């Protein structure tokens, strides 16, 4: 197979993919997903016009002066009364404003001038100042309009956007579906994690990595096992992976290439990329019953595992679960260490890191503390050239984002 | 423009 | 109730939050979870002298020339010959080296002699070089030795760490509990988001949007409900929060304080915080069969209840799951807009942008793209000052993440 | 020092 540069490997996987259909879900399920409709409000937010303080809601052309109180507005009740020149109802923050009054004027610019002799009810207040026309009062409709799009279509939601579907009482929405992706190892020296150890055998890690992987960013996995290193074996792996998921992912393994051509008539898009580590990447598509499978199969290695599967696989998933602009979130760091420069693009797993008042975090490349901290980024180190061949402690690079 | 490769240090 | 500076008030919820028991879990579930126990290996990683690469394992005294190659070591496999003077065995990376042997020359220093009649077997070989002891070989215990310990107590855990925990094969680890959270609001005012709107009512957004916050973190998670703004009411959900719960949170509602001081006994640490949003944010502590759980009352603003529940209650929470440094990451952005500074230390949610070879994130305080997305900082502006009332564009100012 | 209040504009 031919040498692939990163960035045609990358932009091949990106549009290759597919965006995956719709499902309409429970907004309480939303977390984490696209929504393929714009949503709408129903109603008005505040629905009646609500007071901003507590204190009292008057008429502004009465002026300031001595008021009768004729009752109380509290929240989540319709008041009953009108107010009449020469009177005033009490009001709390968030109480609907009654029919005559067109204003509220805050408790702290008022003095109380009578309550009932048990203590309980303010009767009479003096209103100190003059307050103008629709002060203090939130008016209906200020926060949402009914009929406003609140939504639109393409939003990747978060907890605030289910509070706002919560808030407009869609309960109900349409979004992409996530995909499911199954994870098998290939190679016969592989036990499970389960197992002792036999003779010239070892315990699969990467299956582990890569599933633990893909349920962080949140997407259901299928547990595919280890599989023999034949095209037979292979073969019904991959099938029941095809039948089962969107996505299929191996790492180890040169059988898989024969039986994704020659038994499944997939289309092998790569199977080299000049990068490093993940040379052996190969990345292949399916289209079987008007749909399209991916398939990615990652080197054996686990640093190249993991490194391949957070460059190429994370962003074709956020892709298929129907986010806009897949591409990972890359930001400048200060190297803690020289590093010689290889010929191929190099990917290291670091930890950034914010120092006291340094505007630029640190990439610490994997003391007592650090160890206890797992990995949050991608160090993106440049192809070797003429001018470098070397990059020296505080240089700033480039880092993918994969944790903070 | 963006990049997947690592850029210079500026 | 007095005023409290934010820096008391967050010290405060960290040093009065107990950290959890422990509990033995399956790895597998160990996503974000706090070893409690140093892990040892039990095996060496290579447990067999591994071969680095494609060729064959060779006696390096034989010097170059030509060998007869006597069999092949493949991965899985335990060989059963010794490789003797003039001999050689072809071996494929991860493969045992044969007693024998004391070094693996590459195939491409090498040139085949001659091959079976049939083309399946290698038979004669011309070795080109001259081998140094030891050379391409992985010794037994190269990458782990055991008895070693490969994670410590206080690692929190992320793939990679599952997959170490995979490799060898400790598949049960001790861990700190996850706290679980229950969440109510109190109002009058307030209906369920699946309800249709009444007179004076609104629907419920801050249960959802805190719900939804603490899960994104991964914790458990109890809804209480809507709860009427009443002692007696108040009193039967935060005794059910209690008995379900670690950590108790409200927002809206002054019978809260009432009921936590006078019926339940509890230790009001602080009920006025001097920042904003976020003035009458609460925290409490109740100690009681010998367990201590926390209670957050916030503020009943949806604004104010998300900020506060980012600034206290998530530091709380990661202080209780075992992670020893708590606080949050904190970086430097440069603000987008003016800011005229409030008295008060002032928090806002924001979006953080990275440019194009720009080394400092641009912080967008909540056009067509920024809408799609969801915020994932809280711009930490600092109080008014003499010197300092105003912030302009471009300036550079601290930001939580919260969300990337 | 670590700080939850936010640091002036250096």
């Amino acid at each position: 197979f031919p040498l692939t540069s990163m960035d045609k490997a990358f932009i091949t996987v990106l549009e290759m993919t597919p965006v995956l259909g719709t499902e309409i879900i429970n907004y309480r399920d939303g977390m984490g997903r696209v929504l393929a409709q714009d949503v709408y409000a129903k109603d008005n937010l505040p629905p009646f016009p609500a007071s901003v303080k507590d204190g009292y809601a008057v008429r502004a052309a009465d002026g300031p002066g001595d008021r009768f109180i004729i009752g109380e507005s509290q929240a989540g009740e319709q008041p009953t009364q009108t107010v009449m020149p020469g009177q005033v109802m009490r009001v709390t923050t968030g109480a609907p404003i009654p029919c005559g009054a067109d204003a509220v004027v805050q408790v702290e610019d008022t003095e109380l001038i009578r309550e009932s002799d048990d203590g309980t009810e303010e009767l009479e207040v003096r209103i100190l100042v003059q307050a103008r026309p629709g002060q203090d009062i939130r008016p209906i409709g200020h926060d949402i309009k009914r009929g406003e799009c609140v939504l639109a279509k393409g939003t990747h939601m978060g907890p605030s956007e289910i509070g706002l579907l919560a808030t407009v009482g869609v309960t109900e929405v349409e979004v992409n579906k996530f995909p499911v992706v199954a994870v098998m190892s290939t190679g016969n020296e592989l036990l499970n994690p389960e197992d002792d150890l036999l003779p010239g055998k070892i315990r699969d890690s990467n299956r582990s990595t890569l599933l633990a992987t893909i349920q962080e960013h949140g997407y259901p996995t299928i547990n595919l096992g280890i599989v023999g290193d034949n095209p037979d074996d292979l073969l019904n792996a991959l099938n029941e992976g095809i039948s089962r998921a969107d996505v299929i992912i191996t790492s180890g393994g040169d059988y898989l290439k024969q039986v994704l051509d020659i038994d499944l008539h997939a289309q092998i898009h790569f199977g080299r990329v000049f990068m490093k580590p993940g040379l052996p990447t190969t990345f292949a598509t399916l289209d079987i019953d008007g749909v399209r499978k991916i398939i990615f199969a990652l080197p054996g290695n686990p640093v190249s595992a993991v490194v391949t599967c957070n460059l190429f696989v994370v962003p074709a998933l956020r892709k298929m679960q129907g986010i806009l602009d897949p591409r990972p979130t890359i930001i400048k760091a200060r190297l803690s260490c020289d590093v010689k420069l290889d010929p191929r693009p190099e990917y290291h797993r670091c930890i950034l890191t914010w120092h006291h008042q340094e505007p630029l975090p640190w990439a610490q490349s994997t003391s007592r503390l650090m160890s206890m901290r797992s990995a949050n980024g991608l160090l993106m180190l440049p192809p070797k050239t003429e001018q470098y061949v070397e990059l020296h402690k505080g240089e700033v690079v480039d880092v993918m984002v994969i944790g903070l | 423009d963006f990049s997947i490769v690592g850029s210079l240090p500026r």
